[PDB]
């Protein structure tokens, strides 16, 4: 048994799930002390949060049971942060844009 | 010991392989043919394994005529541009130590290639030589006179290359000498007395013989090698040497030859260290006998040692400084520290080694034994002088006694490689360093080994092979931790660290201090700003926070100075992952009860 | 002038069949004492075919005489062979007649071989007179050799077979009944000394027979003052007197005759080591070995004249008190001064002076700590003449113990020597050893017997580098020698064989020895990456650093921006501050310690990669300010608990 | 014996190297199911102590699974180090607790949601 | 073809978005819960963010391509950080005396 490649897959995992975590305690933050515009940037940070908690998990599940099969799991990872990136930036922008508003 | 075969799939580098003699297949041959034929021989038979043999004759001379071929090619080549830097050492730009290490470099890989080569020949001289005394034994028909004829006209063994390693050894020496202003391995085995001869005999198969003789003889005094060593009366230097430490020393005077050596060797070994590793310097100065005396009591200044290198002129003014240098601090410190010849190191080597090829070398140190010179029982050995009288190179010494004397069983076999990167270490040198006839040691000291035996009431600290000298070293052809100090004696073994560690030992500090800045995120939070209930949770929140953080301190202090001191270092935390879980748990249910017990009482 | 030898060791009943050198002597100069006021032409076709029929006389008398006896006495042995079958003859025979038979036919033998030897020195210097003298005509020396080669017997300084066959029969007497025991003329860790000429052309092979067996002994030089050539040459100066007493001993075979030498390599003008060895190889009669003793003394430059030539014994006192001072043991001094006194003893009693320089080439193979066998070939033999027997015009200072002529600091000092100082022996001389310790036979060193048998070897025996210097150099003049060894007649011709022939024609010899060796025993039974990964983490340390300092600025900003809204407005200002000028000192500190280690990483030196002062620092003031903030909070600013005073109660 | 060990084939003791990168390992695991613990027990116990009532009752939703993957993090890690200290292995022992820990962090955040958009 | 070397450029990409999530959340925070004064050093944090997770990303495609041709030579990240602690050191300086101003 080799699970050096296990081992890394699961640090990759765990560093996802320290961002998602982090991402989800302060939009969990803004939710329960913030205004209805405070509300709202709090759904899109969950919503960004979640969403890449369940990509990682799913991608991390994917990746185990393919390197079970063959040694390597799927690398299309030049799309999972780039829309990651995209919406944290969508989200931002969204939020200033309301606090510029009202 | 091993068949013809195997010596030949041993001696070779993978670029010999290939072209070596047929020896198994033309055996094999030989055999099926005479096996099924009744045990008979006939014309045709004769004709066919002479048709192999003719084969395998013409294989082998091709290959050797095109290795020598490229072999003279550039042994002119480098000639020529040995012959061009030195010329340019005039001009406007000199070659510099850069171009001069190249040639030497090259010099060194051409010695490596002449030398190999003429190793393959000789092989396969005598791969045919046994192939045709097999046959004419075997048969009822000589093939001796034919084939003789048949290899004097393919005479791939008639080559001189000792020419090309004198000339070639010349030219290395011009280069250094013109140019003055890999892997390195070095590994320590002891060989049991039964197994010493069969061990040497492979040695000898392999590299030649070193003759410290001029008419080339075997004379008993001629290998004697002996090293007196200097320390305190509280053996500072060997605990230094055990304790491996920045500028640790080791001085010693030593001599080759019987006691009618006029030249002693002054040595320093002086241990330095980085992050990158681990390195010993040794420098030595000869020194006239008749003035050693004088020279460890300061009466012989630095400057009347070096009175006629200097008058002479035939050395460098840089290298005559460094010594001077050297002469002056081994005397300061002889003078400081009172240093005072503790054990002497007596023992016969043989050296092996090809002339000029620096890729293997060994050296065998056998009837190693360590008298003791001190006075530190309040006898005095050596009578004012620097080393004991009443015995010379006279083994196994009699005339001592048994308290003075430890007779080390055992030989020493020191193997040094000198491996470029991009190959690996000869197939005869790595079966030979993991067989049954040695015992690998690291680390062996033979000043080390001394002292603790001979001085082991005044020691309290040893080395970790003194316990295991009982130990029966032989093994058949082919995990101990019960290893305990003795009473008052603890084992010394310096524990070196990986250079990354010394981040990793950071990384966690850190991985520890965010939490705990965390953890105070709260404790804060709930003080300056929580409400007079909050307070309560804040207590257990801050009693965790400070907690976590003198963990972390200490934790991280012990191990940055356990890896100073060349300690050893726990590496495995059994406290702080229980002791931070049960604390944060415990504050959680702290806050959470403050908060229902208001609620409901 | 060995004239005056050969008519004093006249045999009488012999004396017509001596050569008569004189005579020969005086065709050879009548070019010189005839016609002395004319020289023209003084050599004629007629003189020179004259000679040469005097020559032919010569050899066919004396060789038909040896042959004659040699045939004569075989007969001899012969009918006293004849005894050596059936039994009961065996014990009938009488002891007294095979012993006075054997008497008569050793006497023979040994007067047959002087009888030779003279002889053959005689015709060996006719021949090399008349090649120097005339070199316009055709050399003498190919009669000479094929009249040797016409003789039942090899002279190569080996005991001739009368020898043999007569320690045989004695031997078979004295099984028989050795009542009477025998006369005193009967003659009879052991080891045994072959030696070889080797062709050049063959030396690459030889050496590779022997690499197969035996390692190659490589010269490495002593650590000397300079440790703080790849192979030498060794050079030995023979000593010998005026009579060459040593030499003519050597050459005689008499037990116990010492050769004297002084030995070193390089230059002197280097300074080396130089010893003065006496060597000397003694065999009894009731022995069966050939005990060699070698004692030698290291001798200095300075002294050697004086200890030599003047007779003075202070270099031995001197040697005596340096090594006494070194420490050498008093057994060692008493053995070294007995080893002064007997070499002193013997020069001057022998009256021996530096004769013949001998300078050559070492290669030696040999396991170390095994005795068993050796192999010893010396290369590039060149012979110097150091003789001061001229009186007129010596060769070296009778008051010298060297040539100052081949010893300066001319790079060539070889061309100071002129026609008849030197001479170069053309073929590599190999000596192999064999210490049979034990009485049995030989223990499988079959290696040995092929080499020794081989196409690529040329076996004499008894062969000498002194005794073939003295030869080459010395022999021509009738002066100063007066006896050659028989081995002179090989140089001339090609010593190489054909190896096809190895089993054609040198079989021929091969198997002709190997029948007469089981013959005698048949009848004898009858009788980089580190730099790399560490400097990442370096990277990944300073990125953790910032994390620190990111997360402090988070908390500090966080409290910064609220402090109104805290229930202790004073606090929060001040932990806002604590935690700023916390989290400027984590980025500066970071960036610091991060430059200096990579410094560290790409100038790789250093003791330690670590920095603990940082950590302990931000850890301690962390501690601090949070001890600071709970204790404000619990006092003075919100006094509600001064020791345990909070309860269950709100 | 400081760490004096006798190889397979060999009959004398040499002291020994012990890597440490294997017990790095485990602490870098440890520390990171310790930040996922610590982040969410800091927004529940903040929930708690500055939350109105619907905060208040949706911080035990975080403060459960909080000390789940405390409890799982020092299960996982005395486990891992108790294989290491004999053998090592055990990798096939992560795969449902983590998807369990996701699965009930996401229930806490949706359930969290509901109470504050419904009220 | 080496799951470890992917695994590694996404455990630092991640890695730089845990100072992007950081400097965000403290942007938004005093963006949705600050004063007037405090609203624009939101604004300097979240720029602070923005670059660092605009930087992340460029430099994860981009040595996302070269261990997909060629392999390894993580050599040339210096400037990076270098960037991120002065731009962090002048972020918190210019936000603290701004504050302390008003
Ligand atoms: C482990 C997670 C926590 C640490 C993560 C961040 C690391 C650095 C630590 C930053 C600490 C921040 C200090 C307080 C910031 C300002 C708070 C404030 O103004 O409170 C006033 C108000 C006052 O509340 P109040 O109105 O009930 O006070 C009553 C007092 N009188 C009557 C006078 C008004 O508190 C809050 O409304 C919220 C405070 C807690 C914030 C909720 C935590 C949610 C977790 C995500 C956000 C992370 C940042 C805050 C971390 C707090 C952890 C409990
Ligand atoms: C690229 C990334 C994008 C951003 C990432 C997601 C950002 C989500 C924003 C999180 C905001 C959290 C707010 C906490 C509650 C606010 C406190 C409050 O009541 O306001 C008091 C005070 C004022 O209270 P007030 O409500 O009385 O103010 C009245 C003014 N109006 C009416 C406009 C509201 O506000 C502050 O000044 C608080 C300072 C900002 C606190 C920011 C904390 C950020 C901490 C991040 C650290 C993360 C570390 C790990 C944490 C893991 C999760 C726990
Ligand atoms: O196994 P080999 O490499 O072929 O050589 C061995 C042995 O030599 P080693 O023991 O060193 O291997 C002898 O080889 P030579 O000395 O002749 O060169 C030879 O024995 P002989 O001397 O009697 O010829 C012969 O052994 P044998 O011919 O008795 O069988 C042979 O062993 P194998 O023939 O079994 O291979
Ligand atoms: O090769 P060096 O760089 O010169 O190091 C030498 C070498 O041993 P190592 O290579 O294994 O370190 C010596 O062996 P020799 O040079 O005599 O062949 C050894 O001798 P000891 O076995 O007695 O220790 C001792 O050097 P020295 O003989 O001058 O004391 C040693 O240095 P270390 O103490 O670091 O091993
Ligand atoms: O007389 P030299 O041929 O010139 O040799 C002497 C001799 O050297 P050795 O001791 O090795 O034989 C001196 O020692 P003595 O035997 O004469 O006592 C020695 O003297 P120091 O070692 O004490 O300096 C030294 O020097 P010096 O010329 O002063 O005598 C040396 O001289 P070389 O350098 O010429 O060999």
């Amino acid at each position: 048994v080799e699970p050096k490649v296990f081992f890394a897959n699961e640090r990759t995992f765990l560093s996802w799930l320290n961002f998602t975590v982090m991402l989800g305690g302060l939009g969990v933050g803004l939710l329960n002390f913030g205004d209805k515009i405070g509300r709202v940037s709090a759904g899109l940070f969950t919503f960004v949060a979640m969403g890449t908690m369940i990509y990682a998990l799913v991608t991390y599940h994917w990746r185990a049971a393919a390197i079970r099969r063959r040694g390597s799991g799927p690398y299309d990872d030049r799309l999972g942060p780039t829309l990651l990136c995209f919406f944290l930036l969508v989200a931002v922008i969204i939020n200033f844009i309301l606090r510029l508003k009202y | 010991m091993a068949k013809f075969g195997e010596h030949l799939s041993k001696s070779l580098i993978r670029q010999y392989s290939y072209y070596y003699i047929s020896y198994d297949d033309l055996k094999t041959e030989l055999e099926d043919n005479l096996s099924k034929n009744n045990g008979q021989w006939t014309q045709e038979l004769e004709t066919d394994f002479l048709e192999s043999l003719e084969i395998e004759l013409d294989k082998v001379y091709t290959f050797c005529k095109v290795k020598h071929s490229e072999v003279f090619r550039r042994v002119k080549e480098v000639q020529e541009q040995v012959q061009h830097t030195v010329r340019l050492l005039d001009s406007n730009n000199p070659p510099t130590q850069l171009d001069f290490e190249i040639l030497e470099e090259e010099l060194s890989d051409i010695i490596a290639d002449v030398h190999d080569l003429a190793k393959f020949s000789r092989l396969n001289y005598t791969g045919f030589q046994k192939i045709i005394k097999k046959h004419d034994k075997k048969t009822g028909f000589i093939l001796k006179p034919v084939f003789q004829v048949r290899l004097d006209s393919k005479p791939f063994f008639k080559e001189n290359y000792d020419e090309l390693v004198v000339k070639i050894s010349q030219l290395y020496d011009i280069a250094r000498t013109s140019g003055r202003p890999f892997v390195r391995q070095t590994t320590k085995y002891w060989v049991h007395p039964d197994n010493i001869t069969e061990l040497k005999l492979i040695i000898l198969k392999h590299l030649p013989v070193l003759v410290f003789n001029t008419n080339k003889e075997f004379e008993r005094e001629d290998s004697a090698i002996t090293s007196i060593y200097f320390d305190n009366e509280n053996l500072d230097l060997y605990y230094g040497r055990l304790r491996k430490d920045e500028g640790a020393e080791a001085h010693a005077l030593a001599w080759y030859g019987g006691m009618s050596t006029d030249t002693i060797f002054v040595e320093r070994k002086t241990h330095r260290e980085d992050w990158t590793g681990e390195k010993s310097v040794k420098a030595r100065f000869a020194l006239k006998e008749r003035h050693v005396n004088d020279f460890l009591k300061g009466k012989y200044t630095v400057d009347q040692v070096f009175a006629k290198m200097r008058k002479e002129g035939k050395k460098p003014m840089n290298e005559i400084e460094n010594l001077e240098a050297l002469a002056s601090e081994i005397q300061y410190v002889m003078l400081k520290k009172k240093l005072r010849p503790v054990v002497r190191s007596f023992y016969n080597r043989t050296a092996f080694q090809l002339p000029g090829d620096a890729r293997v070398r060994i050296s065998l140190d056998t009837e190693l034994t360590m008298v003791r010179e001190d006075n530190f029982d309040g006898v005095d050995r050596t009578h004012k002088n620097w080393r004991r009288t009443d015995i010379g190179v006279d083994w196994p010494f009699k005339q001592l006694d048994d308290k003075d004397i430890c007779r080390f069983p055992y030989a020493v076999l020191n193997v040094k490689l000198q491996t470029q990167l991009g190959q690996e270490p000869p197939e005869w040198v790595r079966e030979l360093v993991g067989s049954h006839l040695v015992e690998p040691v690291p680390k062996f000291s033979k000043f080390i080994h001394g002292v603790a035996t001979l001085l082991n009431d005044k020691v309290d600290s040893i080395p970790f092979w003194l316990p295991q000298m009982d130990v029966d070293i032989r093994k058949p052809p082919l995990f101990d931790t019960q290893i305990r100090a003795p009473p008052g004696k603890t084992i010394c073994v310096p524990v070196r660290v990986e250079p990354k560690v010394y981040f990793a030992t950071e990384r966690t500090y850190l991985s520890w201090l965010s939490i705990s800045i965390l953890l105070g995120g709260v404790s804060t939070t709930l003080l300056t700003y929580g409400s007079p209930t909050a307070m309560i949770g804040s207590i257990g929140f801050f009693i965790t926070s400070l907690a976590v953080l003198i963990r972390t301190v200490m934790v991280y202090a012990k191990r940055v100075v356990n890896i100073r001191l060349k300690r050893a270092v726990d590496y495995e935390d059994k406290i702080g992952p229980g002791m931070v879980s049960v604390f944060l748990i415990l504050s959680i249910l702290f806050s959470f009860f403050c908060n229902l017990v208001a609620k409901l009482e | 002038l060995f004239g005056i030898k050969l008519a004093n060791d006249v045999y009488p009943p012999w004396k017509d069949s001596y050569i008569d050198y004189e005579r020969l002597k005086k065709l050879l100069k009548e070019s010189v004492i005839h016609d002395g006021r004319s020289s023209v032409d003084s050599w004629s076709e007629r003189n020179e075919s004259d000679f040469v029929e005097a020559l032919d006389k010569e050899l066919e008398k004396v060789y038909t005489f040896q042959i004659s006896k040699y045939n004569a006495v075989l007969r001899k042995l012969d009918d006293l062979e004849e005894n050596t079958k059936s039994a009961e003859k065996i014990q009938k025979i009488n002891s007294e007649q095979f012993k006075n038979t054997l008497e008569e036919c050793l006497d023979e033998a040994q007067r047959l071989d002087n009888f030779d030897r003279l002889n053959f020195t005689g015709f060996i210097k006719i021949v090399k007179k008349h090649d120097k003298l005339h070199p316009n005509y055709p050399s003498v020396k190919s009669l000479l050799q094929v009249r040797l080669k016409e003789l039942p017997f090899n002279n190569s300084e080996e005991y001739s077979p009368l020898l043999y066959r007569i320690s045989y029969l004695y031997e078979f007497l004295r099984s028989n009944y050795d009542h009477p025991n025998t006369v005193s003329k009967s003659l009879a860790a052991s080891f045994k000394s072959y030696k070889f000429w080797v062709h050049d052309d063959n030396i690459m092979e030889v050496k590779a027979r022997i690499l197969r067996h035996l390692p190659a002994l490589v010269y490495a030089s002593v650590p000397n003052e300079n440790d703080d050539s790849y192979d030498p040459t060794i050079t030995t100066l023979y000593f010998d007197n005026d009579f060459f007493d040593l030499y003519n001993n050597r050459l005689l075979k008499i037990s116990g005759a010492p050769t004297l030498r002084l030995r070193w390599i390089g230059k002197l003008l280097d300074k080396p080591d130089i010893f003065l060895e006496k060597r000397t190889f003694t065999e009894n009669t009731e022995t069966g070995n050939s005990s060699f003793e070698e004692i030698r003394l290291q001798m200095k430059a300075k002294f050697i004249n004086n200890f030599i030539f003047k007779n003075d014994p202070s270099y031995k006192n001197y040697l005596i008190n340096q090594l006494r001072e070194r420490g050498t043991q008093k057994e060692e001094l008493e053995k070294l001064s007995r080893d002064f006194d007997n070499i002193q003893n013997f020069i001057v009693e022998e009256k021996l002076q530096p004769v013949l320089r001998a300078t050559y080439n070492r290669t030696a193979f040999q396991i170390p700590g095994d005795q068993s066998i050796r192999v010893t070939i010396d290369s590039n033999i060149m012979y110097i003449r150091e003789d001061s027997l001229d009186k007129n015009r010596p060769i070296r200072n009778p008051e010298n113990w060297h040539r100052d002529d081949i010893d300066s600091n001319i790079p060539n000092p070889l061309r100071f020597l002129r026609a008849g100082e030197y001479s170069k022996f053309p073929y590599s001389v190999m000596e192999i050893k064999v210490i049979n310790q034990d009485n049995s036979q030989m223990p499988n060193y079959e290696w040995i017997k092929d080499l020794t048998n081989s196409h690529l070897v040329n076996e004499v025996p008894k062969f000498s580098l002194y005794l073939q210097g003295v030869a080459s150099l010395f022999g021509e003049d009738d002066k100063y020698v007066n006896i050659l060894p028989f081995w002179l007649p090989d140089l001339e011709t090609d010593i190489r064989k054909n190896p096809q022939e190895a089993y054609e024609e040198e079989k021929k010899t091969l198997q002709k020895q190997k029948s007469i060796h089981d013959k005698l025993d048949n009848m004898r039974r009858l009788s980089v990456k580190v730099e790399a990964k560490v400097w990442l983490a370096n990277e990944r340390t300073f990125n953790r650093w910032l994390s620190v300092t990111t997360l402090l600025s988070v908390l500090t900003f966080s409290i910064y921006n609220s402090v109104q809204k805290a229930e202790f407005p004073q606090l929060a200002d001040l932990l806002a501050y604590v935690y700023f000028f916390l989290t400027l000192f984590c980025g500066v500190w970071a960036y610091r310690t991060y430059l200096k280690r990579l410094t560290l990483i790409k100038g790789r030196s250093g003791k330690h990669l670590d920095a603990p002062v940082g950590p302990i620092l931000v850890a301690v003031v962390l501690i601090v300010t949070l001890v600071v903030n709970f204790s404000v909070a619990f006092k003075e600013a919100a006094r509600r608990e001064r020791g345990l005073v909070n309860v269950s109660s709100q």
